[PDB]
């Protein structure tokens, strides 16, 4: 994508993940996911979103 | 001084005496730990293994039933996935000691299963769902499959739950063994037997074997009383072992046969409803290695005296207050006893 | 005259292994004053037999520790020259809560080179659940990736 | 001063002011007592009368049943005397608000009656008595007489007990009325209205009627709110009045018919058991005299102002701080409201 406010490369990534993935995950913590973005200067991590079975 | 009986001069004060008492405590705890370590590791290993094995069996049965629903009744998915997951989650929970009613598990399972069968297999074409849930029980549409499943799974899950609780309680009592605190007089006698010889200026004098025997019989008075209850616990566990996996695996076959039994009367059912609305090897090996420890509480004072520096010859030894040429001669325990009595009554009433 | 209805029936209670519980009993109205007697599972209990149990002047059964006097169907019974009257039996069940064990040692990495595994066990044995006590809450195993 | 607003000089100090406050309190309590005395005595009288009348009815029914047993079943005496006395004693107890179960009364009555019937009427020829007591209930020997008697007496005894409770609660609220303590500001206003004129040196000056009206509306703010609930209480009592004696009198006829019903099946019963083992005028007069007090809480401030020295002429009167030629212009209450709401709901749900 390209932003209107400023002409710079924007990137949007989507990840699905099924119920079978969470119910079959037997880790110690809640099924969490993090987002890492790569730049010419370095990297940046986002919030850890934990997908859980209600 | 208050522990080492001062026959004459002495090289130690009261503070060095308290130091010797603390070292005696540490040495006794270490000896009990060394005595109990092998049995403790055996029971901890088996407890972990059987818990993991049962969880694996539950998961395997769960998605085997899921696969059978997906292959034979695709019209009942994904609702079948949801209530099968709920049922097997409750099964695993009941296995792990939670307050769960097995009959209620089966009843909720069939009450969730019947409406989707009616709407997707018999009458293809929602808010009257609770009425259908009622019709599941009021017309007894599944016949005797629910009671059969109730008994089959209740028997096995109850014996499995009691087995896991028994393993954990054995771990608990064997772990309390090496942490047993004794009386003040027993501590002073252990200090006199092990270290008070140093206060008199002796370097390599060891306590008398008979003196160690009398000291340990005075100390382990209540501890030996646990032997009868421990033997009865081992025997009751052996009675209980002589299965949870077979029932949970045949669950899907039984459910498929129940669905076919229900479908065999659809002609009148739709009209009247529209009108109204190596595991066995592991248990055997554990029992065989555990029977070798039935004399754990009876041989413990002998172990403590034989695994400590003693003058077995009873010649030139420390009797507790002087160098002689020849020796002349409950609450925590009650807690262990009560827990053993409970688990033994449970194992007795099961088989 | 002795009445049928008890003034206050004993209440069933859930008490931990160390907890203390008092069973209250108010016998029915009658002349002379009803003699209250406690029966554990339809069998009388002797107050002098154990330090843990004692009978009070105001008809109360006090248990300090749930160890010396475990679970049962305690029933209060009033006796008089007229007749005897049985109260509603209280189902006293002693429940043991689950308690975590310490973290064991980390196992050796199964794989010699690359991604390995290290395990740490945590059993539910200090104390182990009894008489249908709540099981330990949380995870039992700990696994970490190791690089040798 | 802190109560009498000193317009100029004054004849009283703070101590004389506290004295006037205490006399104002005593005068207010006496006025409320005089207002409430008639209604309180009426309800106390009627409560006592109805309690005595009910006790008379119970005793009459008691020895009516006694006479019928003595005349028709002399073989069942004196056991019949004993259990009839027990039953009617329990009846009198339940009437007076005790925690008594009517069904248990009837069941104990028939459990005492059946064994003596078996031993003195059916099988002429003791320690197996409880077995016979059991056979009373297990074979349903009295048919539907027990349920008929249970319903018949439960209805009448419950309405009678609720009637007595309503009378007692009316007594309680009317007696609490004259003990009501008011706020500090209300007390200061009463002191200003009744006595602060004396502090200024006036001898016969009376407070203004409108000033009394505003002072009493400020004081009796929560008390007037009781009027709706008190009116509904009176109306619900009138609804409840529009019987316990007829049931307790027909009890003997029903018991005799039950005995005949039992004897009609003796042939098989003996074999299987030997093998196995003005009042309405008084309520109406009370209601008619009580309806005259339906405006008790609404006319109470008017009573307080009309029965106290007031200048109804509104000319040359005391307004609270000076002599003028023309006047210019909860917790305990909540308790009374809650009890009235409860008794009103009971009276509504009864009839
Ligand atoms: C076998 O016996 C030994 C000896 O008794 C025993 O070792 C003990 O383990 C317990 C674990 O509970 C230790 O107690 C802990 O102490 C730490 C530090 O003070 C606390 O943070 C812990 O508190 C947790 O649990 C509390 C329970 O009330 C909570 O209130 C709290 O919030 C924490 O969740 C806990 O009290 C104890 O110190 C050691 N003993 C020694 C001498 O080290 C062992 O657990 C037993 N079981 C097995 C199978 O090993
Ligand atoms: C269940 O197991 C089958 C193989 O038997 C596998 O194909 C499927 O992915 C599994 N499904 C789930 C929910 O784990
Ligand atoms: C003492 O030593 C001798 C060495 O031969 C041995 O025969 C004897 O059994 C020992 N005494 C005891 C009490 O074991
Ligand atoms: C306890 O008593 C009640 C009746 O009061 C009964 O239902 C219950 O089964 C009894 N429980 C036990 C364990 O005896
Ligand atoms: C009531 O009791 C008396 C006891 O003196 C008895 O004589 C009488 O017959 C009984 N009642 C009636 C109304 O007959
Ligand atoms: C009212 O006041 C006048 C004098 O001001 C007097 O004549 C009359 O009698 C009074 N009447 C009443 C009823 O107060
Ligand atoms: C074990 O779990 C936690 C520690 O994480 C505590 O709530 C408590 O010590 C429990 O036994
Ligand atoms: C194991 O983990 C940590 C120590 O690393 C503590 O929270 C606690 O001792 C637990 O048993």
């Amino acid at each position: 994508s390209l932003d209107e406010s400023s002409g710079l490369k924007v990137r949007e990534v989507f990840i699905n993940v099924t119920r079978q993935q969470v119910e079959d995950f037997h880790g110690p913590e809640d099924y969490w996911c993090q987002c890492v973005a790569w730049s010419h200067l370095g990297t940046s991590k986002s919030r850890k979103a934990s997908v859980r079975i209600a | 001084l208050q522990v080492c009986l001062p026959k004459g001069p002495t090289c130690c004060s009261r503070k060095m005496e308290e130091k010797y008492q603390l070292t005696a405590r540490l040495n006794m705890e270490q000896l009990l730990q060394s005595a109990s370590m092998e049995l403790k590791f055996l029971i901890i290993q088996n407890a972990a293994v059987f818990q993991e094995a049962f969880e694996i069996v539950v998961r395997h049965a769960k998605n085997y039933t899921n696969a059978m629903f997906k292959n034979n009744y695709p019209s009942l998915t994904p609702q079948a996935f949801e209530f099968v997951g709920e049922f097997f989650t409750d099964v695993s929970l009941y296995i792990l000691g939670s307050d769960i009613n097995v009959d209620d598990m089966v009843n909720e399972l069939f009450d969730s299963l019947f409406p989707v069968i009616y709407t997707q297999l018999m009458n293809p074409g929602l808010d009257i769902n609770e009425c259908l849930r009622g019709a599941r029980r009021d017309l007894k549409v599944f016949g005797n499959f629910p009671k059969l499943i109730m008994t089959q799974v209740s028997k096995s899950l109850q014996v499995t739950r009691i087995f896991l609780q028994a393993l954990n309680l054995g771990i608990e009592v064997i772990n309390t063994t090496d942490h047993l605190k004794f009386s003040k007089d027993c501590g002073r006698m252990l200090t006199r037997m092990w270290y008070c010889s140093y206060c008199q200026g002796l370097m390599m004098v060891k306590p008398c074997g008979g003196y160690c025997n009398v000291v340990m019989q005075g100390c382990m008075a209540g501890v030996v009383e646990i032997d009868k209850y421990w033997r009865e616990y081992i025997l009751s566990l052996e009675e209980l072992v002589n299965d949870m996996e077979n029932v949970l695996l045949g669950l899907f076959s039984t459910i498929h046969d129940s669905i076919q039994y229900v479908q065999k009367n659809a002609g009148k059912l739709t009209t009247t409803i529209g009108k109204l609305c190596t595991l066995s090897s592991r248990r055997r090996e554990l029992i065989q290695k555990l029977k070798s420890f039935i004399s754990f509480y009876s041989a413990l004072p002998g172990y403590i005296c034989s695994h400590s520096p003693v003058a077995e010859n009873d010649t030139l030894c420390w009797n507790g207050q002087e160098l002689v040429e020849r020796y002349s001669q409950e609450p925590v325990v009650s807690q262990i006893i009560d827990k053993l009595k409970h688990i033994n009554q449970l194992l007795r009433t099961m088989s | 005259y002795l009445r049928k209805n008890f003034e206050q029936d004993p209440q069933g209670r859930e008490v931990p292994i160390e907890g203390m519980i008092v069973l209250h009993c108010r016998p029915p109205e009658g002349v002379p004053a009803a003699e209250v007697e406690w029966l554990k599972n339809e069998e009388p209990i002797d107050s002098e037999q154990d330090e843990n149990i004692d009978t009070r002047a105001d008809h109360n059964l006090i248990i300090r520790q749930a160890r010396l006097s475990d679970s049962g169907n305690y029933t209060c019974m009033a006796a008089n020259i007229v007749a005897k009257r049985r109260s509603l039996s209280a189902t006293v069940v002693v429940y043991v809560n689950g308690g975590w064990s310490s973290w064991t040692e980390w196992s050796a990495c199964n794989v010699r080179c690359g991604r390995g595994w290290q395990k740490r066990s945590r059993t539910c044995t200090n104390p182990a659940p009894l008489n249908g006590g709540a099981f330990c809450e949380g995870m039992s195993v700990q696994k970490i990736t190791c690089t040798a």
